[PDB]
């Protein structure tokens, strides 16, 4: 649209309480099943087996005079034990667990900015025992 | 007085985005002798082979060299406001365009602006008598 | 005379896309001294090695700078209508082209258009006597 | 008068990086008739399809051709110092910009510099009376 | 006699590489009216977002159009020798540079050379009275 | 005189490839006022960071605009024969080059050729007295 205010339409991202500014937002929905291919046959089958586990991928940026301290704090938060609450900019609140966080940080090529490529997975609670 | 190629009237109607206030339609004037340019088709052909054509999808576009009004902020001419434009030439043709979007802003010294506007469709009035 | 390089007649026949209404053949006139340019050979060569050639396929191309008629919408000259073109030069040559397709539109101020038309083949008339 | 497109005043305030000594605001003068050029809108559009727009993020940009002061080191005009710029045109407009950053230096003979300054936002003053 | 933009003195000191012999400081002269160009900052900013800057690392550079001396081999001006340059303008500013390196040689007819010199830092003398 | 920038003598010696017949050294003359241009340094620098340089390897290059001799085939000036070139300017410098190789041929109307010759090293003569 012509009068689309982005930051009034995208939610400010944050994981486990710590807030940050995100640069991308993805998702990996799906529906998994089997696929039957009976021999010598002009026919095919399909069987729905359940829900494909959701996964989110983000890219956070840090462009500030103290981006090193912010990135260190964000690393310390991401390595906290157990899954926590994530605010996906376009999917709202979910419960995810961090799975990888690459921290690109160059000096003689681009000093000042630090990028973090984050990879979260829908982590739903369980009930210990045999549920 | 027909047989004069030139633009006679330019009305531009601004709509701020954060307050939805309408301004205009203010008249306007050209900075030099260059006339605005148009393109009304929606799909753009492309040569394929011996005689055939591959059809792509595109916009109705307009290029408007105009003189900035001093009562209107410069940013209104640079994508921070929705525009509705109406250009009437000396031969009688009238090109109207509504819900514009200044699509590629550029540096301006503060007086002359060149607005690249994209819209769904541009309407043509075609001086009396037509086929 | 028959010793003057120049264009004498330009006939253009428009076919509306969504109504198949035929319009023309309207005459037309040049905006300046630049002439329409042609290319008839469908296969285009490309050098390979010591003396040989690699042959590609292409279209019969025409470039037509013309002055827009005030009775025909501008979009008809920018790929939103089928065209049939016929150009007759002063020395007797006549180039006809049917079922064209304006392939690359571009912004026009409202008077002068430059149509880039591709067709399967262009026919040439070659003043009486020819080898 | 108030009918003359031209620059009247240019104030530049330099802030040393490694001593935070404030210098200025020194006046300045143009090397030739080219004026400083501006761009205020932070979000920049881009055409998408039939009528819609894809919105990107950017900076408030300024281009300032100026004559180097013989009292200030040349490196202050080439990205080795923070700048605060303020330009007042003849018709009453005043553009102020603070916490700039000379973003793209280039070789200068020692008199004429062309500073490309990026800031968060540029303020515009708009001679009395405005919509 | 101040208020003259122009170069008054050019001293270049050559140092052969294979024998470590120092030659100069020889004076020199310009081939035309184009003046040498400078850049003293070390890090070059680059626009990032709304107001912020990404800082990269670079050189102190100098561009020197000079007339080749006939007593010095041409290759000394084309990267086969270390150079120490000193340019004094008419307003009193003195730019000195030591341990140069001719960084991009180019074809020269044998009289006029254009040396692109890179160094750690270039020193500025700033005519008496300064801030 | 010895105060005139210009070329005085151009000697070219052709060596047939498939017969090793030596032809020359024929004198030659310039087609216009553009002079042959040179580059002797084999290693070419490239800027790296704060003050340092990355050194690459290259050839001793020469650009020679000349008028074809009507007694020598045109192909001898376009890479089908080995060349030995010797150019003497008016101020006394003499550049000799042997075992050249015309490296980049280009279409020539039959009179004026521009030979781009690469060799291992170019020798320079430097009028009497030199440092």
């Amino acid at each position: 649209g012509p009068c689309y205010n982005p930051d009034a339409e995208y939610l400010p991202a944050s994981f486990k309480g710590f807030s940050f500014d995100a640069d991308s937002s993805d998702s990996d929905h799906g529906r998994n099943g089997a696929e039957a291919e009976f021999v010598f046959g002009e026919r095919t089958g399909y069987a729905d087996l359940g829900i494909k586990i959701k996964s989110y991928q983000l890219r956070a940026r840090f462009q500030t005079n103290d981006h090193i301290a912010q990135t260190n704090a964000f690393i310390a938060v991401l390595e906290s034990p157990g899954p926590g609450l994530l605010v996906h900019p376009t999917r709202g609140t979910v419960f995810a667990a961090c799975r990888s966080a690459r921290v690109t940080d160059s000096k003689v090529d681009a000093a000042g900015v630090t990028y973090v490529e984050l990879d979260f997975v829908e982590a739903n609670s369980v009930l210990s025992g045999f549920g | 007085c027909n047989k004069q190629n030139g633009v006679k009237n330019i009305l531009i109607t601004f709509t701020d985005c954060d307050t939805q206030e309408v301004i205009g339609p203010i008249s306007h004037e050209q900075p030099d002798d260059t006339l605005p340019t148009y393109k009304n088709c929606a799909w753009t052909n492309t040569a394929l082979t011996n005689g055939y054509v591959q059809r792509s999808a595109s916009n109705a576009t307009m290029t408007l060299p105009v003189v900035r009004d001093l009562r209107v902020p410069l940013a209104f001419y640079q994508g921070c406001a929705q525009v509705d434009v109406q250009v009437e030439k000396f031969d009688g043709t009238v090109m109207t365009l509504t819900e514009g979007a200044v699509v590629e802003p550029e540096e301006s010294d503060g007086r002359s602006v060149t607005m690249n506007i994209v819209a769904s469709e541009i309407d043509e009035l075609l001086p009396p008598g037509s086929l």
